[PDB]
């Protein structure tokens, strides 16, 4: 709570200075402040940051009627979120292993439990 | 520990001769006579509020009631020592000899932390760093 | 020795070589004047990589200031770099399909070390 | 080694008076004299032709020309020390104080061979083993 996670901070901070109302940030920031309470590492982390700003920003933007607003959030609009822009990254890491001339990889034998019948 | 009365049962104990072994006993908390207002310590029940509940006062009628006090936390050492070499001495405890135990392996984790052993990592990145 | 009954008398580098012979017999109880410097830098001809970490932790001991393996020449795959260990740090080697190649950007090399298969060792060494 | 002449250019230089440094040398093959017939040794040019290409003849020769031939290979350590304490002695030799060297973390591989380590498995399977 007192070591922040950054890409919470630089997200809140936006959230905070340029939606009109964050109703379910402010319901998450409260559910936050009981966790913390338990344990200082139960924080609102960037999972549920982006989540919960995402639904203030469809119901509160003006754009979305509730009804389209709780249908987009059900046909995983979030989903689609996060595999577009982890994307970016994995196309990132494709290209870097290509450049880096990486060898075939085959997982060592003495990491594997192998638990078979008899 | 200053603060409670639990430390009395024993010279309680020993009067009634239910107690009959050698106990060595220090009380914590004899600073606190020294406060000129209340203070409480770390513990819940490190509070003092009969003058029976310092640690002052039970060190005194412990080393009344035949415990084995020492000065200070200090003498601790020093007083264990000196009841357990009488023991021995009276036969009362015969030391057994010392066998070496099983031998169990240095967690990989902590020999890598240590620098004692080196193991090639199997990727390479250079996009990305979020550790 | 244990598990059969066969009665098997093991012996390391502390026992002397021929140490055993007496036992078993019951005789006894049970051109350039200088090639390298500490500046050589050397071409390894082959895929050996354990060869070549074997040398680099050498080279460490020594306190060598760089290591000895400069490159490798493997004309199997293409051009790459391999992973090694200079003490715990981990350090690249290239690796080249060509000779050529390899002696072009590495003109310090004065060393080739050549496990080429007795097959191919003539013609690689008349190359160098 | 028994098999060749190239052992006799020593004699030749120490002889020409070239070589002046102390050469210890010790020639394998002795056992060969003892066959009845002719037995070729592991290496390739482990064979003697002429009679002064076994390895009995090339120590003798050595032994004459001045060079420290031990009676066996069993004495090989014994005349090396020899002629180096010799040398300490007569201050040709002066040896430097020994300073200890960079330490190299062991390998990953070799400490969980000799168990010196523990690392758990990540992975888990039940279906299949190809090892």
């Amino acid at each position: 709570i007192n070591n922040p996670d950054m890409r919470v901070q630089i997200l809140k901070d936006y959230v905070r200075q340029h939606f009109p109302a964050t109703p379910l940030l402010d319901y998450a920031l409260e559910v936050e402040k009981i966790t913390t309470s338990k344990k200082p590492n139960l924080i609102l982390n960037v999972d549920g940051l982006i989540g919960v700003a995402f639904v203030d920003m469809l119901r509160n933007c003006g754009s979305f009627t509730r009804e389209e607003a709780d249908e987009y959030i059900d046909i995983g609009a979030l989903n689609g979120i996060f595999v577009l822009g982890r994307s970016m990254g994995f196309i990132g890491h494709y290209l870097d292993q290509k450049r880096l001339k990486q060898g075939l990889y085959r997982h060592p034998w003495d990491d594997i439990s192998y638990v078979l019948p008899e | 520990e200053i603060g409670g009365t639990e430390e009395y049962k024993i010279c309680r104990g020993i009067k009634e001769g239910r107690l009959t072994k050698p106990i060595v006993c220090w009380c914590i908390g004899t600073c606190a006579t020294m406060f000129s207002s209340e203070v409480q310590f770390g513990h819940a029940g490190a509070c003092a509020n009969q003058a029976s509940e310092t640690a002052v006062a039970k060190n005194q009628a412990l080393k009344e009631a035949g415990v084995f006090v020492p000065r200070s936390f200090d003498e601790l050492g020093e007083i264990i020592q000196s009841v357990y070499e009488d023991l021995v001495a009276n036969g009362v405890i015969v030391p057994a000899q010392e066998v070496p135990p099983p031998t169990v392996p240095m967690d990989y984790s902590w020999a890598r932390e240590l620098g004692l052993i080196r193991k090639p990592a199997s990727f390479m990145t250079s996009i990305c760093d979020e550790r | 020795g244990k598990t059969t009954g066969i009665p098997i008398h093991v012996f390391g580098t502390e026992t002397h070589m021929t140490a055993i012979v007496g036992m078993a017999l019951g005789h006894r109880p049970i051109k350039s004047t200088t090639l390298f410097s500490r500046h050589t830098k050397a071409i390894v001809w082959g895929m050996q990589t354990r060869a070549v970490q074997g040398m680099l932790d050498f080279d460490y001991v020594c306190s060598r200031d760089e290591p000895s393996v400069a490159a490798m020449v493997y004309p199997f795959t293409g051009d790459h770099k391999q992973k090694f260990y200079w003490g715990h740090k981990e350090i690249l080697i290239p690796v080249f399909k060509n000779m050529a190649d390899a002696m072009r950007k590495h003109p310090e090399v004065d060393v080739l070390i050549n496990f080429a298969s007795l097959r191919s060792a003539y013609d690689s060494t008349m190359e160098t």
